């Protein structure tokens, strides 16, 4: 199709924060009461969501 | 019609977890946020004395 | 007799080795305890007693 939208408004991309959002299991690996920490590609605290 | 929806960006930060009894993830603490996150991550404890 | 969702397989300890375990074939909680317990030790008196 080629049919326009009927109300497109055209806005910018406004912002808001991920406060602690995207926290996600790094594996299918079960823990129990231990503190570990790694690196992965996380979702950042604080920023900038559309 | 009124529907929200939200995007983030993965990005590859270092966080800090804490598992419970049952196993979930009770609590997430950030490493690279602020020398405050980075202290709790340098410690590996998010309590501080 | 821990929780493990259905995805989760691995137990890992405080060591980060392998813990508790699932069979793939059939669904089942499993716990470790590793073998080859300890060292030699020899009691002697003296030779010429
Ligand atoms: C989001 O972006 C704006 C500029 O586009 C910036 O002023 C603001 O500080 C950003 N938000 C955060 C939490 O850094
Ligand atoms: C674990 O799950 C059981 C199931 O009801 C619950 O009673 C218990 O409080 C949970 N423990 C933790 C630490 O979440």
């Amino acid at each position: 199709q080629c049919v326009n939208l009927t109300t497109r408004t055209q806005l910018p991309p406004a912002y808001t924060n991920s406060f602690t959002r995207g926290v996600y299991y790094p594996d299918k690996v079960f823990r129990s009461s231990v503190l570990h920490s790694t690196q992965d590609l996380f979702l950042p605290f604080f920023s900038n969501v559309t | 019609g009124a529907a929200a929806y939200y995007v983030g960006y993965l990005q590859p930060r270092t966080f800090l977890l804490k598992y419970n009894e049952n196993g979930t993830i009770t609590d997430a603490v950030d490493c690279a946020l602020d020398p405050l996150s980075e202290t709790k991550c340098t410690l590996k404890s998010f309590t501080v004395e | 007799n821990k929780k493990f969702l259905p995805f989760q397989q691995f137990g890992r300890d405080i060591a980060d080795t392998t813990d508790a375990v699932r069979d793939p074939q059939t669904l089942e909680i499993l716990d470790i305890t590793p073998c080859s317990f300890g060292g030699v030790s020899v009691i002697t008196p003296g030779t010429n007693t």
